[PDB]
């Protein structure tokens, strides 16, 4: 029943006398369910050490995974190049996927194409698919680029993406000199942070690798910057404005801060800023360039390295306090151009807001996910402001990655109780939770099913989350927040703290109870 | 036909969104197994709101994704002796599981497996049923194959699972509910109506559905089929194999509820028909004040389906109850055309409502989908009523143009 | 007792056994408390009708104001004028409770002087105090001007600020040309935000008053900008940023964005950037004056216009999407300078979001309070998202003021269940929340007590509280944020979103309970 | 005499701030009225941590702001009709409350008010204890004679409530804690150790404290002082008026904590003698703990106190527990003594930390005052310990210097 002046949605509707009767009868009567004190019992067990141990030793299963497949990095990547078409080689279904997982965490329109291979195409390879997929993606959304990847369906007949790309310049479904440059993006291999850097790496061949011998390092004296898969806003931006500020010149190889951040204005914009292509072929001209997450730019850096010339600086991420450090004197260094002064003020203003709140943070235990540049560089700065990282870890991660973490953990007297996971998924974590408790957890949308476990074991076990990386599907606009340099950091800090303080009201807003801790400063 | 060119746009799913995604996800106390590469499963996690109780990752498994998430290794290879091992730690880790069903992706067809052979052994050993279904997501050109592909699955290794089996006391009401998806809970709003009616639903299945649930499903008298689409084909061959009727019903808006309560009871004998006119009585007042409070503010606009002609052949539901004028796509573009006719919101059809938004037109359908709900049954009236409203009345659509050009 | 590998503070320490018994001896056998069920009785009672309607009779008493005195709001004034010190006339206990009042919501030192008057300039004046006084604060802290102000003692007695200050210059206690403007800021009148206005317009006089003839309208070709009381140092940054982005020349009377903000770097700046003396001396120049805040500006605004001569504008406060509209468009029309193409976009970005969420805004029911402008500015803005202002309240508020609220509230369909009330208080506002409960109250740090009353109540009852205003104690850096122009209301926007949303999220938590409802998208 | 001129910066407080501030605010059953402007009572408002149990707004009211608000009309004719009323109004608002004090502010003193005889004629109306309390804040240099006003009015309205009953029941070990403010809870923390020690505290004020605790104080045999600075006055005098002794007590780290729970014990048989070494062997192990714990990363580092010469006259309590070195202020600038000194944290005097922070130096006292606690008895140690650590050792202050100069 409803009363019109005080609707209820399913949230507390079904709550209602007559629902839960009505579902009390459902379930005692035909779902044969099993009774509830084995139901708790088979959920108390799963909270143990001996459950833990067992969960550990999975090697087929897989459970809540914390990573993508690669096509859905070849997509962000291409997208960030000027009027550019991401295109995908293979079945509809996967698209259909790629773009509602984009409109989800960005709450924008994603351009994006397939040329929907069905079973014939399965033995004949998709060959026709491509042809006239690329006539009609040309003239319908009249692109002037189209960044081509490929399902795991194509993947397995194996089907040649160079060959059948030239057999339709040949018989003239679309001009000669019309960019299609190419990638092959195994599913079944790496993830979605692999397949920014297959295709990333096959946009930089298709414009450079021939015509290198006009080429000279220092000719535009431009810093190429490579971004990596980046689903923060804020991040393409904050690092734009810090170049900006020193004055170096540069150019950011893959921009899509524009066309996922459209004006609301009546118009439906489907390009929108990006990388051109003209910085694209000059971008060998270039004196240095700098890979901001190295970790999954690996190929990228190959080819930078054996085929530009560029002497590519071993940097992390420039996230948290001596990265961004680092990041910025190599930058001085490789430019000329020296640290101006009011950058050197807003670090001050980083280092006055940790010593603010540094008696809230400081041995607070963490539990984390993520992609291995944000992870790290999360781990890195977490360190730095005296919290205790305490399970890490990375779906999608290698042992060097691991090594690389652990070193940075015995640089720190803060890394003791620490552990670095890889290839580990967040069933594992949540076992974690259970047996080895943290104050919080730090990663996507999908922990929050890990939070309402930990709760039902009682108040005391619960494990709050704090919604930082990809993706984020239950809070609205988080993308445009900032994750690196010190506008980043500033931003990390303050929702750490503010979460360490809201959690701390929490439990102490009972009246005559808790509450004689309930103060008005903090 | 459908000549649905590549290298264009549409948010079409395939084979395995129809069959994990619609047909076989909601099953709560199954595991349904992505056999394949980790994206699939990871990107239709949680995707859609199939409403249900139950405990998650002791009883119930709906929001949650188990894959096999096949390496480089298990393509060259084959994943089948892998398959074999996963459902046994499925088995350890979580033993009140009462079934599992392998849900194809791309791969498992083109190399060849034959997860069919491990489904009949692991079961037989494990005693449990595992539902092999070969939803491989380039079959079809679209989710309709694999709702089809799912339904036989059912028939072929569920549905006939209790056919010599009598212990079943039933009783001359017992009806079943099939193609809901409980979307924001529409199919538990309209199980109210149904049972406040005199009627026993023993089968709801899909959605809030129970393997349980659906084996006892040829044990009714009647099947109401919500979503024919999706489950028509099932509905006709339990016709013939167990002669059970089957109709069609629809609770959107009151009108609607109000027929289809009636039709469903006529089935019945007279009884169910007193009952069906108290329980039209009794919500009769509810969502009177309902079209009292947003008719007002709801009439002359013109809501757009996806339609052939320039109206509905006949009523569509709610959108009649509050005033609103529906139209159609006319007898054939689609982004100029809705420019040109300017409608106040789009009902239904060639989704991505992100895309519609841009062009300054709402984009909220017939089902939940994405954040209220339900909006079925008597109750559910009154929440898609609201939502209209604040949807269409909302002030931010009215601020596209700058004061200054 | 401790365990020395998980040490427990005050929370949870004083929930062991050990001590609840001993509080329970404690109260049991001294305190001669009274029955916990006549506590609950009459906590019962506070939260009905009856006792609203006697809570609303008060006359002479005021129970949780909103509201500071006087000369709070001129240290913040004076505090934004290059190498200024904040004096103050009267006894040291206020400048005491000055200081730190700032250093809490701002973590930040605050310069501010007294001459600390006692019992014996309780008869013989204050004049002895402001001449040693203004000397060794001109010695001791080496400033280049004193904005002087009075606490109510001072006020009391009646001393001439005027007169103490040249005979001070008269025996030569500080030179003559040293600048020492100054202002009776009453603490028994008005509040925090007039004191900042007689502060202002003080020192406007002192350098403008005698000098008028040399000045001409248009001179200069800049615009100057009063700010008014402004607590969120993300304001006088949002402004002078779009100003800048327009290519409008400006003068930002009063800024103390950069001496509230000090870089930290082991170095002690008690100076640090405002408005220089020259920006002053040469504000009448001006093409003209906008009042970021009018309702706290009006003394200001006499003296701008009959002095002056500047046609200053009648302008809201730049919040929300139309307020900012017509503030940049009257910016425009006044220097000439159109609306860049990036602030068409910022715009159309911030009603990108509006869309993105109104659906979790709509219908929400809110409570509010803080400052005139800022009230009234935060209810249109609450307006344009669809939201339900029900309980507006402003202590310091007045009746022209309510009816300018009450005719905003008018021009909209959603300010029906709205009522505006001035010269009401915190716990009449606790009555309100009972009575006729909102979904969330926006306020400042005082209302997170109105929060722990309700929930008492019941988990049903609990009106959550949404930081935004001044002060905020309980938590950090938020004082960085910003509530002005289309910068400000993203961030308010967001802010609110992400409450009902984590609010929501808290309610669908629960196991086979609830959690039916708790969806990973949202 | 302290010079203490004007045009100087100093965090120093005003009489009001020592008389509601300290003394009479911490007191939860009463309800304290800033008379006077509205400013005092807002700045004050819950700004020190006397932590209480009580529900808030109906039996204590310690972070609550109740005042008189003094308009232009309240000055100039006088707020004595008002303070009246609004004695009236408390008393059907907040009927559950035990008294009432009112605070003086600055105006009340000047424009010649007599808020005495509204107290005498309230009270006898009300047949309640109301505390007139003439602490305007100019009065003195400092919060001093604050405390020395407020204890005068505990003396003549509050304090001999009882002289002539007798219906108490005593025993040989009543004793009482005066001047300690709880701060994070130090009383409870020291409250637990004197009773675990066989005495039965049965006044314990200011902190936590209670109208009736104070009425009783006179009837204990021992006064137990934390705060000698603030609650001497009121102690000599019961020590006339009743002869009941009385002496100082401080559990700051374990060593003043021992000693001074022996020397509590002397004053009284043998018995409470072998319980306070029962008690002491009972935290022996996790005193120790706590040391083995932080000594090793707290030894060698030099907090600076706000004493005359180079080092104490004698133990100050946890630092040297904690192998830290103590130094002074010297005999006589301060803040290029202390970037000359360069200490690793000032313990006290000359406030406001910030200040210091910007000088890259680490601020926190003896008491919580701000954050955490309690820091006194034997779990206070941990507590403080564990903070040192964090404050001392934290990596923020390691990085003041930007790399590149
Ligand atoms: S069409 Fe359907 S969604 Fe596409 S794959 Fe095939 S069953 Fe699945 Fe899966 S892993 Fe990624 S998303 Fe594809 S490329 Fe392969
Ligand atoms: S010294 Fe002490 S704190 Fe100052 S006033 Fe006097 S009792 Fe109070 Fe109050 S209202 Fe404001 S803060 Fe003052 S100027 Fe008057
Ligand atoms: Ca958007
Ligand atoms: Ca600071």
């Amino acid at each position: 029943s409803q009363q019109v002046d005080k609707i209820k949605a399913s949230y507390p509707l079904f709550l209602d006398q007559d629902y839960k009767d009505m579902l009390a009868k459902k379930r005692d009567g035909f779902e044969e369910k099993y009774p509830q004190d084995k139901i708790d019992e088979v959920f108390q067990w799963t909270t143990t050490k001996e459950y833990q141990e067992l969960n550990f030793q999975r090697e087929a299963l897989t459970v809540n995974p914390a990573k993508a497949c690669q096509p859905l990095g070849a997509v962000l990547c291409a997208l960030g190049f000027e009027k550019t078409m991401p295109y995908v080689h293979g079945s509809q279904g996967c698209v259909a996927y790629f773009r509602s997982y984009f409109n989800r965490h960005f709450r924008e329109p994603v351009s994006c194409v397939s040329d929907s291979m069905t079973e014939d195409a399965a033995v004949f390879g998709g060959q026709q698919n491509m042809k006239d997929g690329l006539q009609n993606c040309k003239a319908t959304y009249k692109p002037d680029m189209i960044a081509v990847s490929t399902t795991c369906m194509a993947e397995v007949i194996g089907d040649d993406l160079n060959a059948f790309i030239n057999n339709s310049k040949k018989e003239g479904f679309i001009p000669d000199e019309f960019p299609v440059p190419f990638a092959h993006t195994p599913s079944f291999v790496g993830s979605h942070v692999t397949g920014w850097d297959n295709m990333f790496e096959g946009i930089a061949r298709y414009f450079t690798l021939k015509s290198m011998d006009d080429k000279v390092v220092g000719s535009n004296k431009k810093i190429n910057i490579v971004p990596g898969f980046e689903t923060y806003l804020g991040n393409f931006r904050v690092i734009k404005r810090m170049l900006s500020e020193m004055g170096v010149g540069y150019s950011l190889l893959s921009d899509p801060e524009e066309v996922l951040d459209t004006p609301a204005d009546g118009q439906f914009r489907m390009y929108a800023g990006g990388t051109t292509q003209e910085e694209m072929k000059d971008a060998p001209n270039a004196l240095n360039t700098v890979l901001l997450q190295p970790w999954h730019l690996e190929k990228t850096k190959k080819f930078v390295e054996g085929t530009w010339k560029h002497e590519v600086p071993k940097l992390n991420i420039p996230m948290g306090l001596d990265w961004t450090d680092e990041f910025l004197m190599k930058v001085s260094e490789i430019s000329g151009q020296p640290i101006p002064a009011s950058l050197t003020k807003e670090r001050g203003r980083l280092v006055d807001m940790m010593t603010d709140s540094h008696t809230w943070l400081h041995g607070k235990r963490f539990a984390l996910w993520g992609d291995p540049d944000f992870v790290m560089g999360l781990v890195k700065f977490l360190l730095e402001l005296g919290c205790e990282p305490v399970h890490i870890l990375c779906h999608n991660g290698n042992k060097r990655w691991k090594k690389a973490v652990d070193a940075i953990l015995a640089a720190s007297p803060y890394g003791k109780n620490a552990t670095v996971y890889i290839g580990k998924d967040l069933w594992h974590l949540r076992s974690l939770v259970f047996t080895d408790k943290p104050d919080f957890m730090i990663g996507n949308s999908y922990g929050k099913f890990i939070q309402r476990d930990t709760l039902h074991k009682g108040k005391e076990f619960e494990v709050p989350l704090i919604r930082i990386g990809f993706p984020i599907f239950d809070r609205h606009h988080l993308h445009r927040s900032t994750t690196l340099g010190y506008e980043g950091a500033m931003q990390i800090l303050t929702t750490l703290v503010n979460s360490i303080l809201e959690r701390l009201d929490e439990e102490t807003r009972g009246m005559q109870a808790t509450d004689y801790n309930h103060d008005l400063v903090r | 036909n459908k000549k649905s060119q590549p290298g264009l746009m549409t948010i079409r799913g395939c084979a395995y969104a129809g069959s994990k995604g619609v047909v076989w996800g909601p099953i709560k106390d199954m595991i349904h197994i992505s056999h394949g590469p980790v994206g699939c499963g990871q990107y239709s996690r949680a995707g859609r709101r199939n409403y249900y109780i139950g405990t998650t990752g002791v009883n119930a498994f709906v929001t949650m994704n188990f894959t096999s998430d096949f390496q480089e290794k298990d393509i060259v290879f084959g994943g089948d002796k892998k398959l074999a091992k996963l459902i046994d730690e499925v088995e350890t880790l979580f033993p009140l599981n009462k079934g599992i069903s392998v849900q194809s992706e791309c791969p498992i067809g083109l190399i060849g497996d034959d997860i069919e052979s491990v489904s009949k052994v692991k079961g037989a050993e494990l005693s449990k049923t595992i539902v092999p279904v070969r939803c491989e997501g380039f079959r079809g050109v679209s989710q309709s194959l694999g709702h089809h592909i799912a339904n036989d699955a059912v028939r072929d290794w569920v549905l006939g699972k209790r056919d010599e089996d009598t212990t079943f006391a039933s009783t001359p009401y017992d009806v079943a509910i099939i193609g809901d998806y409980n979307i924001g809970g529409d199919a538990w709003s309209s199980r109210i109506l149904l049972e406040e009616m005199g009627l026993r639903c023993v089968a709801q299945w899909s959605g809030d559905g129970s393997i349980s649930e659906i084996e006892l499903t040829p044990k009714v008298k009647l099947n109401l089929v919500h979503c024919y689409r999706s489950m028509n084909y099932i509905s006709r061959h339990m016709e013939e194999k167990y002669g059970i009727p089957w109709m069609e019903y629809n609770f959107f808006g009151p009108t609607k509820t109000i027929e289809s309560l009636r039709a469903i009871a006529a089935k019945f004998d007279e009884s169910i028909q007193k009952k069906c006119e108290e329980v039209i009585a009794k919500y009769k007042p509810e969502w009177e004040a309902v079209v009292a409070k947003y008719r007002p503010r709801l009439e002359g606009k013109r809501v757009m389906l996806y339609i052939g002609g320039l109206r509905p052949r006949h009523v569509i539901g709610a959108y009649e109850d509050l005033g609103m004028e529906v139209v159609g796509t006319g007898y054939e573009e689609f982004e100029e055309f809705v420019k040109r006719i300017k409608p106040d919101l789009i009902g239904s059809g060639i989704k991505e409502k992100f895309i519609f938004q841009k062009m300054g037109i709402p984009f909220r359908e017939m089902h939940s989908w994405d954040y209220s709900g339900p909006y079925h049954g008597f109750d559910g009236f009154a929440i898609f009523a609201r939502d209209m409203d604040m949807t269409l009345n909302n002030p931010c659509w009215k601020k596209l143009q700058a004061p200054w050009e």
